[PDB]
C-alpha cells in the first residue's frame, strides 16, 4: 500500500556485492561495457501483511 | 615588556574545554633592543625561554599542555601550547597560573634572568532534539558514529516520553526533491538531490507504538552531515519534528 | 529449550501467539530419594514466628 521509484549513481564494491539488487545490477554490468549506472534505477516496493502468519515472499 | 602573551579559549560543546596561550615577540619592545643590539653588532635578539608553565590556579593545582615542548630559543617568533580544561555546567569560572621564563643573552655571559607569571581567570565563554511541545525528547543512542560501507545498518531513536499515552507516532524520510544568485539556485539543487536519494530507510513508515532500530542502506558516498528528511509525526494537526541529528560518512 | 541433556528444536514464535514446547522428563524415583525434610530458610537471625501454624500432613 504504496510506492516509490528511487535512482542509482554509486557503482559499488565486491566486499558488500551480498545483497542481491547490488551482485544482479554489478552482474548485468559486467558485460555491455558502456553502461556503468543511471540506467539501472531502484523501485520500493512495500509489501504489508493483513494476515496472522509468516510468509515467505520471493 | 619583551613578549606580549595572550590566552585564546575555545568552547568544544562536545569534548573538554580548549584553551591556548601564545606568546609572540613585542615588536614594540623588540627594537628597543635591536638599537643597542646592533649598537653591539648584532641583528636580532637571543631571548631563550627555558621553563614554561601553566598551572590550575586553586587552593594549589597543576596542569600540562595537550602535546610535547622542548626547551626553545627564537629572534623574532611566536609560540602558542594548548592545554585541555573541564568542560563545566554552570557558573564556576576556573583560573590559571601561566609561569614563565625568558633568560636573554650577550657574549656567551650576561645572561640577564627574567621571568613572568600572569596569573587570570580561563573563562573566555564567547545531542538532544526536544520535541518543542510535550518534551518528548529524541537522542539517537549512537550519534555521529557511522562509517558504513554501501552496506546495511541500524540506528537507536531512543524516544523519551511524558509516560502519557506512550503510543503515538511513525517516522517517514521523504524522498523527494523539495521544489526550492543562479549558482545558489544549483548549490540548494545539489543539496537537495544529494539529501533525497542517497538513502533509503528500508522500514518506511514504521509507526512506532521505546526504541526503535531503523535500517538503512545508503546508496550514495559522501558526509551526510545532520541526516535531514527523517521526520516524524504525531497525534496532533502537524507535529513534523525533524530529527537534527546523527551523521555518517559512507566511505 | 535445553534440559539436562535433551535439546530441542528452533521453533519461530511470531508476535503474540502460543506455541507448545513439549519437553520429555523420567519419574523421579521415591525410594532413592528423600522428599520429608523442611526447606530451608536464607536467614538465621529472625524467631520467624516459630510456632508454625501447620500440622504434619500438610507441611
Amino acid at each position: 500500500p504504496s510506492m516509490d521509484i528511487i535512482p542509482l549513481n554509486e557503482l559499488f564494491s565486491s566486499q558488500v556485492e551480498n545483497v542481491d539488487w547490488i551482485e544482479y545490477v554489478m552482474s548485468k554490468i559486467r558485460a555491455e561495457s558502456n553502461l556503468h549506472s543511471r540506467d539501472f534505477i531502484l523501485l520500493l516496493l512495500d509489501f504489508r501483511n493483513s494476515w496472522i502468519d509468516g510468509i515467505k515472499l520471493n | 615588556l619583551l613578549n606580549m602573551r595572550l590566552r585564546n579559549i575555545s568552547l568544544k560543546s562536545e569534548h573538554c574545554i580548549l584553551s591556548s596561550l601564545d606568546f609572540q615577540t613585542s615588536k614594540a619592545s623588540e627594537q628597543l633592543t635591536k638599537k643597542f643590539i646592533y649598537p653591539q653588532e648584532h641583528n636580532s635578539f637571543l631571548k631563550l625561554n627555558f621553563q614554561e608553565i601553566s598551572y590550575k590556579l586553586i587552593d594549589g593545582t597543576s596542569q600540562i599542555e595537550l602535546d610535547p615542548i622542548c626547551p626553545l630559543k627564537v629572534p623574532l617568533t611566536a609560540f602558542s601550547y594548548d592545554s585541555i580544561s573541564a568542560t563545566f555546567k554552570l557558573v564556576l569560572l576556573p583560573k590559571s597560573t601561566q609561569p614563565h621564563r625568558v633568560k636573554i643573552t650577550l657574549a656567551y655571559e650576561l645572561e640577564l634572568h627574567p621571568n613572568l607569571k600572569l596569573p587570570v581567570r580561563t573563562s573566555w565563554e564567547t545531542s538532544l532534539v526536544n520535541s518543542k511541545l510535550s518534551n518528548v525528547k529524541f537522542k539517537f543512542i549512537n550519534s555521529n558514529i557511522k562509517v558504513i560501507k554501501g552496506e546495511k545498518f541500524t540506528m537507536r531513536l531512543q524516544i523519551i516520553n511524558s509516560s502519557s499515552s506512550p503510543l503515538d507516532l511513525v517516522v517517514y524520510y521523504n524522498n523527494t526533491i523539495n521544489p526550492i544568485t543562479l549558482e545558489n539556485q544549483y548549490q540548494l539543487h545539489n543539496k537537495y538531490r544529494k539529501i533525497a536519494e542517497g538513502i533509503i530507510l528500508l522500514s518506511n513508515d514504521y509507526k512506532i507504538p521505546y526504541f526503535a532500530d531503523l535500517r538503512f542502506i545508503g546508496i550514495m558516498s559522501g558526509y551526510y552531515g545532520t541526516l535531514s528528511g527523517l521526520k516524524v509525526l504525531d497525534l496532533n494537526t502537524n507535529e513534523l519534528i525533524e530529527v537534527g541529528n546523527g551523521a555518517s560518512v559512507l566511505i | 529449550v535445553q534440559f539436562e541433556d535433551f535439546t530441542s528444536n528452533e521453533y519461530h514464535v511470531e508476535a503474540s501467539h502460543t506455541s507448545r514446547i513439549i519437553v520429555p522428563i523420567k519419574k523421579i524415583d521415591y525410594k532413592k530419594y528423600n522428599f520429608e525434610n523442611t526447606p530451608i530458610p536464607r536467614i538465621f537471625p529472625g524467631r520467624q514466628f516459630i510456632q508454625s501454624g501447620l500440622n504434619e500432613e500438610q507441611t
